[PDB]
DNA sequence: GGGCTATAAAAGGGGGTGG
DNA sequence: CCACCCCCTTTTATAGCCCT
């Protein structure tokens, strides 16, 4: 992970150099720890592939009902951010109406240049 | 980062395929975790982060090293 | 202590290979000083040594060599050979479907002899350089003791049979850990006794696999002083040509390279011109074959290459391949024939990469008629329509695609053909009726040419009605474009046909000076102007030229900044001090404008001591630019110490210091500190000084006057008094 | 008319219709990177030409990263003698084109919320989720990425020929739309 | 210098709903 | 019980905006 990033988040009384790099490698180490936990939680359900479901029986055996919440929460957000993100005519038909307007655009083209 | 969460967790060869999902909801909740229970450390007061991993039993898996 | 510990950090967290580079080297250096921290050297050099990058393990390896003045290692050496069915790779193979803590002095050569044969590959080839290192500085030993283990052959010559790791990285493969073992096997052959080890590889060419012969050639390829049978290995070398695996073909003709080969010399060239004419279209060991040929030809003179086997070197020409391009041109170099003369003149033309092709025009300017009227044809062709098939003897997608030659560009496909044409101009050329646009701008300097050993400017529309490039292109936009002139159309044909037909122009009406005014002004190609120019040049030393007028105009086109006019001063650059005009600069203010940009052509001549003044001239409106030209002169570099430490100008010296010579620093260590002192220009002295600190220990040049050369010598004989 | 569309990237198929062992061939090359549960296949790497070619099991390949044609069947019989180096039984069956990427650069500059307005059902503009709009030509099957710059790129047609007639059909309908 | 979003094309294993 | 999608990865040009 990049420092800076998590810096910003501590920053927002001056916090020090030594606790800067000490807090980053905490951080780091979090992440390690849930993922394992995860890969264990996968490998229960025979799956090959890490699942969200499975993560998030991974936070709740850990010793986070807090986290767990917002969890839920932030993923019903993000499946409508990716969910969000009828000519009649036939493959021929609509291949009469772009050549149309290629034809079209070539004669504007010759009377300008 | 998203990207950031996914690069390390398919370095280990042990955990192998992690999917879209799963990579993008653990981004936003260690982040969360992170900085909530540090922020608790600084309502307490480098001395004050050790005092806190032994004031929560949630928080006394972490400060194992250094 | 500490420095130890910021070495192993950057030698661990740096991104950037210079930097390891320069840390390592920091190390081998003064690791005499940190001699007493020996064990956490190697405990940290470990890693190095075990690392996945394979950087780190060259550098590991390095250090430790450069502690190898402290141990004293051991002369038992069991060779031993066993085989067994044990196949070593990259992995255990676990990962799809037991280091020890090193902290004793012993345990790290305990250690590294049982990475010799561990199961990761990385941990096995940093165990070879580990090794191959120990033995490099052996004669430079010293009193503690290391036993190695005498079963390292065993272990060696159990690598070369049983790994079957390969690198298929580029198109020459290489074992990575079996090359680092048959290096060490080399350089612990002296310390051996009487052994069978230089004949038991010879046996390893004759193994049913290709990997085992690979281990074979290879190890010989390091032993190749070594071998007192030579006889019996040639034998072996020959029939190892013509081998189903192209890396064995290309290691054995390599190999024979070396050996000498006089009694079977016939039996080469049967397997030799065999690999060439088989027309196989990938093949790496096609460059070792052709090098192999050149040495036959070369040691006996008394051959020739064959007719009927001279149409199979024909396509080689056109090989995509560098490295083949390279060795073609190197082999017909001696041989002079007609047959072949086309084809260096077809990768003048075409072939990109102009190291390769600077090696075939070298060949053109040491002729036939024939072919002076076959490539004056292509060169007079339009250079928006790519070359023809049938007229080009070797075929690339490249040049001959309409899509192929926007790639290349305008620029590019003219400075080809300036190259070739450059090169007829040396010998005789007859002159030929055949005429196509940009055909009339080559066959009139070609006319002209032929003069040294004009028609004035016709009706505008006559050259669109015989020319091609004119015809499609409208007249209307043309005009308009001529009647500005300089102003850019939305056409997308009016710009490359205006410079076309300046081109045209100027060329036709050379001699010229009114219409080759305009001609360095647009010409998108800097080829062409080095070709406009060395026709003038010529002209004035036959005295057929007479340009004033011209030259008058030239001078001003650097001074206001049409960079054009730069590639006429870089041919004609000394006959201009000889000439009316350098009177004429002594009195004009551009000069400083002028030689801002031409100063690099007239500083590379003894000559120099004529334009003197501009140096004097150059100190007073202290231009940088002009006087980092002189600087390249020690005579006017002198000159300019002599003038700096008699009065210091710390703002001109860091611009100019640097870029003379850097025997002259240490004169300016004294009394630089004395500003930073006294706080005189502290901020900028520091800063000229921060520079001189680094190239103080820079060697003396001897050819220094004995004038600052006495004092040189009196400064640094006063800063080594510490 | 006018300049000519420059490719930079060729994607290609090779059958070798033989049961591959893919943990030998990543256990015994260097530049070849494997991981079962990541992907199915191996991924192994030339320097000369820089290309990148995916072998899955039962011998099945795809090259890629080639920028010319010639390139990319030149690549794909380099590969095919790495296998066969290996001790596997190599043929070289069939070699087909599957995707050319060219990139093209006009002067002028377009207004997309014109094109896309033309073209509504065959353009789906977006300001904000991606720069540019994706313009789909029937036929020839190409897919174009046209943006606000100039610079536009094609996608999707198996030969070569092809990314020149669409170019020749699209520009003057980008001229209209300035 | 990478991440964000997006396009084409092959491939093949692993998943969730349907006939 | 397999078919139909969907996800995953490789490469490549393109581009503002944002961050290290």
């Amino acid at each position: 992970l990049p420092k800076a990033t998590v810096d910003k988040m501590v920053s927002s009384s001056v916090v020090p150099k030594e606790s800067k790099e000490i807090f980053q490698n905490a951080c780091i180490y979090f992440l390690n720890m849930l993922t394992l936990e995860a890969n264990k939680a996968c490998e229960e359900e025979k799956k090959k592939t890490i699942s969200y479901e499975h993560v998030y029986k991974a936070l709740k055996n850990l010793g986070f009902e807090s986290y767990v919440e917002s969890c839920m929460k932030e993923h019903e957000n993000y499946e409508s951010y990716i969910k969000q993100k009828d000519s009649g005519l036939t493959m021929e038909e609509l291949h009469s109406q772009q050549i149309k307007l290629f034809q079209n655009a070539k004669l504007q083209f010759e009377r300008s240049f | 980062p998203i990207s950031r969460l996914k690069r390390i967790m398919q370095l280990n060869e042990d955990i192998g395929k992690i999917g879209a999902s799963v990579p993008v909801v653990a981004s936003k909740a260690i982040e969360m975790f992170l900085t909530e229970i540090v922020g608790l450390t600084l309502k307490e007061a480098s001395e004050f982060i050790i005092r806190a991993t032994e004031s929560d039993p949630k928080f006394a898996f972490l400060k194992n090293m250094e | 202590m500490n420095r130890l510990e910021k070495f192993f950090t950057t030698l661990n967290t740096a991104q950037s290979k210079v930097l390891k580079g320069y840390t390592t080297d920091e190390l081998v250096s003064q690791i005499k000083e940190y001699v007493d921290f020996t064990p956490y050297i190697l405990k940290q050099t470990y890693r190095l040594l075990c690392g996945q990058a394979s950087e780190d393990r060259r550098n590991g390896a390095r250090i430790l060599r450069s502690l190898m003045f402290q141990f004293k290692l051991v002369t038992d050496f069991k060779i031993e050979y066993k085989e067994s069915s044990s196949i070593y790779l990259s992995s255990t193979g676990e990962q799809f479907n037991d280091e020890r803590p090193i902290e004793n002095v012993l345990d790290f050569f305990e250690q590294i002899s049982d990475n010799l044969l561990s199961y990761e590959w990385y941990k096995r080839h940093g165990a070879f350089l580990a090794f191959a290192a120990m033995f490099s500085e052996i004669d430079n030993g010293g009193d503690i003791q290391i036993r190695v283990d005498s079963k390292l052959f065993s272990k060696i010559y159990e690598i070369l049979v049983t790994d079957k790791f390969n690198d298929f990285v580029d198109d020459r493969t290489v074992a990575p850990v079996r090359d680092a073992a048959a290096y060490l096997l080399s350089r612990i052959y002296p310390l051996i006794g009487p052994n069978d080890i230089i004949e038991q590889l010879v046996g390893f060419l004759d193994s049913g696999d290709w990997q085992v012969q690979f281990s074979g050639l290879i190890a010989l390829g390091y032993l190749k002083e070594f071998v007192e049978d030579k006889d019996g290995l040639c034998r072996k070398l020959v029939s190892l040509l013509s081998s189903p695996d192209e890396d064995i073909k290309l290691l054995s003709a390599e190999l024979l390279c070396h050996f000498p080969i006089t009694d079977s010399l016939d039996l080469v060239l049967e397997k030799c011109w065999k690999n060439i004419e088989s027309e196989e279209l990938i093949s790496v060991s096609k460059t070792s074959n052709l090098s192999l040929l050149t040495k036959i030809y070369r040691e006996n003179p008394e051959l020739s290459i064959p007719p009927e086997r001279l149409k199979d070197i024909f396509p080689c020409f056109t090989s995509p391949v560098p490295e083949v391009r390279t060795s073609i041109l190197n082999m017909v170099k001696n041989l002079s024939e007609e047959s072949i003369d086309f084809l260096v003149a077809e990768v003048v033309l075409i072939e990109e990469k102009d190291e390769i092709r600077e090696m075939a025009i070298k060949l053109l300017k040491k002729l036939p008629k024939n072919l002076i009227l076959h490539f004056m044809n292509v060169i007079g062709g339009s250079l928006y329509e790519p070359y023809s098939e049938d007229d080009f003897v070797s075929y690339e997608d490249l040049y001959f695609t309409k899509s192929g030659i926007n790639v290349v560009g305008k620029d590019e496909i003219l400075k080809n053909r300036c190259l070739l044409f450059e090169c007829i101009m040396k010998s005789g050329l007859p002159d030929l009726q055949s005429t196509i646009t940009t055909s009339r701008t080559f066959i009139s300097l070609y006319r002209s040419v032929q003069a040294l050993v004009p028609a004035n400017i016709e009706e505008l529309e006559y050259y669109f009605d015989r020319c091609k490039d004119l015809k499609m292109a409208p007249l209307k936009e043309f005009k308009k474009k001529l009647s500005a002139p300089g102003i850019r159309s939305i056409h997308p044909m009016v710009d490359p046909l205006y410079s076309d037909y300046t081109r045209m122009v100027a060329s036709i009406e050379f001699p010229g000076l009114e219409r080759a005014t305009a001609l360095f002004e647009v010409e998108t190609c800097k080829q062409f102007l080095h070709l406009f120019s060395k026709m003038i040049t010529e002209y004035y030393d036959a005295e057929k030229i007479s340009i004033d007028n011209f030259l008058l105009k030239a001078y001003e086109g650097l001074a206001s900044g049409k960079d054009g006019f730069l590639s006429f001063f870089e041919v004609f650059n000394t006959r201009l001090l000889a000439h009316s005009f350098f009177h004429k600069i002594g009195s004009l203010e551009n000069r400083l404008d002028f030689f801002s940009k031409t100063i690099h052509i007239y500083t590379k001549t003894s000559q120099i001591q004529k334009i003197g003044f501009v140096f004097d001239d150059a100190l007073r409106e202290k231009n940088i630019t002009v006087i980092n030209g002189f600087m390249r002169s020690l005579e006017f570099n002198e000159k300019f110490v002599r003038k700096a430490l008699e009065d210091l100008d710390v703002e001109l010296l860091d611009a100019v210091l640097m870029s003379g010579d850097h025997s002259f620093n240490p004169l300016f260590v004294k009394p630089l500190l004395r500003n930073i002192s006294g706080n005189i220009d502290r901020e900028a002295s520091s800063k000229v000084l921060s520079k001189v600190i680094p190239t103080l220990g820079f060697s003396t040049n001897t050819k220094i006057s004995k004038d600052l050369l006495e004092m040189i010598e009196r400064e640094k004989k006063s800063l080594e008094s510490l | 008319s006018g300049i000519i569309p420059t490719l930079q990237n060729v994607v290609a198929t090779v059958n070798l219709s033989c049961k591959l062992d893919l943990k030998n061939i990543a256990l015994r090359a260097r530049n070849a990177e494997y991981n079962p549960k990541r992907f199915a296949a191996v991924i192994m790497r030339i320097r000369e030409p820089k290309t990148t070619a995916l072998i899955f099991a039962s011998g099945k390949m795809v090259i890629t990263g080639a920028k010319s044609e010639k390139s990319s069947r030149m690549a794909a019989q380099r590969y095919a003698k790495i296998i066969h180096k290996l001790g596997f039984n190599a043929t070289f069956d069939d070699f087909k084109i599957q995707n050319i990427v060219s990139s093209c650069d006009i002067k002028f500059s377009i207004r997309l919320e014109g094109l896309a307005y033309a073209h509504s059902n065959y353009c789906s503009y977006e300001p904000e989720l991606f720069p540019g709009l994706i313009y789909r030509m029937v036929k020839p099957k190409i897919v174009l990425l046209i943006f606000v710059s100039g610079k536009i790129v094609l996608t999707g047609a198996k030969v070569r020929d092809d990314i020149y007639q669409a170019f020749n059909n699209i520009y003057p309908v980008l001229i209209q739309h300035r």
